[PDB]
């Protein structure tokens, strides 16, 4: 799980 | 004797047209009211029916909807295709897939 | 249609001014006096919007209530029910009905 | 000659299923202020 | 019991399914 | 190869897999003249061997390799479209029946063209949406994709009409302003075309949407516009007298 | 000891052929006909209706 | 005994009330072509004659938008979803006049 | 062998009607003068003039 | 609907009541124009 | 009218609208 | 063998899947009116089971 | 004797499923396609053509179209409580 | 209309979209190896004034206004009613 | 024609 | 106030 509410993930942070 | 007549009209091989232009002439392959505003920005349901003289023997309708079947294919690099599918009044694939 | 169709209304008078507005102040005169005579009354159509917002509710009230006795005797002579009105909130009855 | 007749078991609803009205709207329920009649229940006819 | 909706099927635009007013 | 962004796809180096699959069905890939059901009484199609075929342009690498960067380019891409170019949508009707109507959900139509339709006999149309089909026995010509249409004649009439009562012939253009006549069958109005007993309108919509001809007199169209699978080059009345 | 609400087998009589919509045919095997088909090498193969629940493989 | 009916997306504005009957088939003309030659019948065409006479037979009427929704909205009605002009199995008590 | 014998005829949804001539009833037809027609049958798919 | 068994073919009526209104504006000697509309139910194309 | 070679319910099938007796022909009630 | 559903133009902002099942109609409840004349079914009720 | 082998797959006490993510697994609630509706207030018409194997006995196809059913009540003071019904994917009642 | 002009579905034509260099070299080599059936040329249609939307009759309809008879002869009085802004050409 | 190519009347 | 229609 991950972030907020429980969102299923997808927050891998490549980020610039 | 007397007489009372009859005709048909035999018409074979070949398929009934009502293209969708205003006045239904080939003045483009996209139709001038296919463009139309009032299409292009506020979708169409359609109810539309048909006669048959009977035939004992089960039949099938047959329908065509002459919609645009665009394909673009590139090539980017060295053994690479990508290719776009397109149907601009019945498209093949929406935001639901 | 538009997203609001106000104005594509108004131009059938289906929902807006009323017919002594619209019509140019000259031509009311000219109804209002002989009306008697050659009525142009009957075509020229007026509105009739009905109220839109605080008339009605959205969250409750059957229109019909059931209310069932909490009592009952059978005297052969009478029958006393003894119901209980529950006439709610934000809600009247009008004991007509 | 004769034999058994077949096994018959009346008995009430897994859970009462079906004693109660639900989502049938007709025959619905309430939940409300005593004085301030409000609906705690509003049923469709499809909810199962 | 305000029984919500929340969903408006419009159209990009926002005409609803339609048709307009036919002239002579 | 039949499929249309494949039929003359221009290719480019590099290995590219290409796989495809043959019907081996007997039945469904020979014609008969008499449609007599051919995996019954006998018939056999077994496959030896499968090998493609290409024939390079010898075009000199000096300018080919141009060619190749020049083709990469994104503006330069290519594109191709099948050439009846439209949907395929079958109706079952019942056995015997005297009409047949039809609804589409609301959905854009931002570059429809024009409906086009026919009679097929359903025991010679082949539902090809899965690898077989047990149940196609007949064996003659196939009208649903061999070009052959032979009942488009049967239609009474046609009517449209948008999401409830919108038709589309339009605002009235047509001598019936609602409903496209084929087959009027009694007049007193006389809308009967030519000594057969076709409709005036019709007869206005054919051969006008096809060779573009009306409005300015309806003239024999000339062969180049005029193919094999046109309408005026199959159109035939005819007529007799009975006692 | 109820009622049939009046159901007398409805008679279609007065054939306006077709008042339901048509379903555009679906596309593939037995969702035409209930003939009596055919296999590949010329076996019979049963109507869509029955006896085709039970698949049959050799 | 039942007679579902439909009708494709719409701007359903003004659309003020819907207003049914019922008509014997012999008896209504196939205006659209005129000579209909299928119109064996003189009578009274309740159709074009205001001549309703049938609607002593309807039993229920269900308003449906969305597929999902009911019009006769809320609650509001006693059936609260279906439309009930003919109840033939009296019961909780509902039946108007006599 | 589809029998629908415990079904309310109606469960498929029905169209408006066609509204034009011809296709509301199948019963013979009278012509002005009373020389009848046949309703849903062929000899209608000819153009019997006269 | 329900309707009561009636043994002969039948027929319903629907009538969506909806605004009709038209307006007629002839604007010279001898022009009648004229602008149907029916807002929920219109059969206009444009 | 035969629908035989037919398929078997060429047409849209509509809700059983949830009601008292538009489910079937058959008897009843105590 | 065959039957064919629809549904009016929708939007599914948050549809999530669909579910289905096959019942027999002597055995499926209609709940309208709390009493259905014709139920004659004392098994099992898949449709509210 | 030669042999015909049939098969028969039974399987009941559960319901057919068919989620709508976009790979059909139950990554979430709101599943992914669910949001991947944007494009805005736009819509979609459904059809569907489930198959049968011809039974003797009229039956009832229980199609489950699944939605959020979701409702908040709430208690502001003492002796009302108000309810809020928002049931999504095919909506109910007209009181936005 | 982007989603148009990428297909070439209604947008710049065949020989003013492709890299000019590419045109050229097309029409150096179509003789032997054509590429004019690779791109697909858009083709629009007019859209603004040709069609009407007033409810114009496609084809009329004229009835004899009077006629005669000589037993050889047969005179029909046709009124040919044309309305404003429009044009039958006396062919059709 | 013109030059988004074919068409007719929208140029004079 | 505000309602009763014209």
């Amino acid at each position: 799980a991950s972030l907020a509410p429980r969102h299923g993930s997808r927050p891998f942070m490549g980020t610039w | 004797v007397p007489s009372l007549t009859q005709k048909k009209f035999l018409c074979d091989r070949t398929m009934w047209r009502i293209p969708f232009s205003s006045n239904f002439m080939s003045m483009g392959a996209l139709t001038d009211l296919g463009q139309n505003m009032l299409y292009a920005n506020s979708a169409h349901a359609l109810d539309m029916t048909f006669e048959v003289d009977p035939m004992d023997e089960p039949t099938l309708l047959y329908v065509l909807f002459e919609v645009f079947d665009v394909v673009r294919i590139h090539q980017p690099h060295r053994g690479v295709i990508e290719a776009v599918y397109l149907r601009t009044p019945f498209s093949a694939g929406n935001a639901t897939t | 249609a538009t997203p609001s169709m106000m104005p594509q209304w108004s131009y059938m008078h289906i929902a807006g001014q009323d017919a002594s507005e619209y019509l140019s102040p000259g031509l009311v005169q000219f109804a209002r006096a002989t009306d008697t005579y050659f009525s142009l009354g009957n075509k020229f159509r007026n509105p009739t919007v009905a109220p839109t917002h605080d008339v009605t509710t959205d969250r409750s009230q059957r229109l019909t209530l059931r209310f069932v006795p909490v009592d009952r005797e059978d005297t052969a002579y009478s029958y006393k029910v003894r119901f209980t009105l529950a006439v709610g909130d934000n809600r009247v009855l009008d004991m007509a009905s | 000659q004769a034999a058994p007749n077949r096994p018959n078991y009346i008995g009430f609803r897994d859970n009462f299923i079906g004693l109660m009205y639900y989502n049938s709207t007709g025959n619905m329920g309430v939940l409300a202020g005593q004085a301030s009649q409000l609906n705690a229940v509003v049923d469709l006819q499809d909810r199962n | 019991q305000p029984t919500m909706q929340l969903m408006v099927p419009k159209r990009q635009k926002l005409e609803e399914v339609l048709e307009n007013m036919k002239v002579d | 190869q039949k499929f249309f962004a494949i039929k003359n796809l221009l290719l480019l180096p590099g290995s590219y897999t290409y796989e495809w699959n043959f019907r081996k069905d007997v039945n469904m890939i020979l014609q008969s003249s008499l449609g007599n059901d051919l995996r019954v009484d006998g018939a056999s199609v077994r496959f030896d061997s499968i090998n493609l075929y290409a024939n390079f342009f010898p075009m000199a690498h000096n300018t080919a390799s141009t060619l190749e960067a020049m083709l990469r380019n994104d503006t330069n891409d290519q594109s191709f479209n099948d050439y009846l170019c439209a949907a395929n949508m079958l109706y079952p009707i019942p056995s015997n029946a005297t009409s047949v109507p039809i609804s589409i959900p609301s959905r854009n139509w931002a570059a429809f063209r024009g409906w086009s339709f026919t009679r097929l006999k359903t025991k010679e149309t082949p539902s090809l949406g899965s690898g077989f089909d047990p149940y196609f026995t007949y064996s003659g010509s196939v009208p649903y994709l061999d070009g052959t249409f032979y009942l488009n004649h049967t239609f009474k009439k046609v009517s449209i009409m948008f999401d409830s009562s919108v038709s589309w012939p339009g605002n009235d253009r047509l001598l019936t302003p609602n409903e496209f006549e084929i087959k009027r069958t009694v007049d007193g109005e006389g809308y009967n075309v030519a000594q057969c007993n076709m409709t005036k309108d019709w007869f206005l919509i054919q051969m006008l949407s096809h060779y573009n001809i009306g409005y300015q007199g309806f003239y024999v169209p000339e062969s180049y516009k005029d193919r094999m699978y046109s309408f005026f080059r199959n159109f035939q009345p005819m007529s007799r007298q009975v006692v | 000891m109820s009622g049939s609400m009046e159901g007398n087998a409805v008679s279609f009589k007065g054939g306006v052929f077709s008042p339901y919509l048509t379903t555009r045919l679906p596309a593939w095997a037995g969702v035409r006909q209930n003939v009596m088909g055919s296999n590949v090498d010329g076996r019979p193969v049963a109507p869509a209706n029955s006896a085709t629940l039970t698949y049959a493989t050799v």
